[PDB]
């Protein structure tokens, strides 16, 4: 992401939805599931949550 | 619901929004983005129908075309999602190790992680190099070296 890259791990019980770049934006779902409503507004808005 | 086919109430001209063109073997188009968009379009703004489509779909009919409804617009895997090569040509296969990492159903099993991924660009006529393919758990490649497939096109993929 030119700088500060986003170190993070995923366990392996779970399935990467994305396998390439595919210029991934600012919360796109990069594994599949429900998602929680604080990492909604972190990742997105107030009006989105 | 095992059904893929996505059925339309109405005549609405197809709107599909955020989607990546590519080149298939045919006159359709795969799409490579997983965010996708559907809409309706018949005589004003309003959008009769939304849905949704996965990635690796193929769609019935082009995009602005007027659909007369009651008819399928897009189809793809209801249970896997292909992978397109972005070079047509030539499989490229590196580190294939028969016994370990083939399994006999031709259809062999690419490899398996916790047996053992060599990722490899697809040949652009018979060995030429021009993309990284990835080969998680239990995937398949039925297509072997030399086959010249074209671009837009998969196998079974065999998901985990």
């Amino acid at each position: 992401d030119g700088s500060d890259p986003y170190e993070e791990m995923i366990p392996k019980w779970r399935q990467l939805n994305v396998f390439e770049g595919e210029r991934v934006e600012r919360g796109d779902v990069i594994s599949d599931g429900p998602e929680a409503p604080h990492d909604i507004l972190r990742l997105r808005g107030v009006h989105a949550v | 619901a095992a059904e893929s086919s996505i059925q339309v109430k109405n005549k609405g001209s197809i709107k599909l929004s955020n989607v990546k063109s590519v080149v298939n073997s045919s006159g359709k188009l795969v799409i490579t983005s997983r965010n996708t968009e559907l809409k309706l379009i018949d005589e004003f703004g309003r959008t009769k129908e939304s849905y949704k489509v996965p990635y690796g779909a193929v769609l019935a009919k082009g995009d602005g075309e007027q659909v007369a409804g009651g008819e399928t617009v897009a189809n793809w895997d209801p249970h896997t999602m292909p992978v397109i090569t972005e070079v047509s040509g030539f499989v490229r296969f590196t580190d294939m190790i028969d016994g370990q990492t083939i399994t006999r159903q031709s259809s062999l099993v690419v490899l398996d992680s916790a047996e053992r991924r060599p990722a490899l660009k697809i040949v652009d006529a018979q060995g030429n190099d021009v993309a990284q393919y990835f080969l998680p758990g239990k995937a398949i490649v039925q297509l072997e070296d030399g086959v010249q497939i074209s671009s837009g096109d998969t196998l079974a993929r065999i998901p985990q």
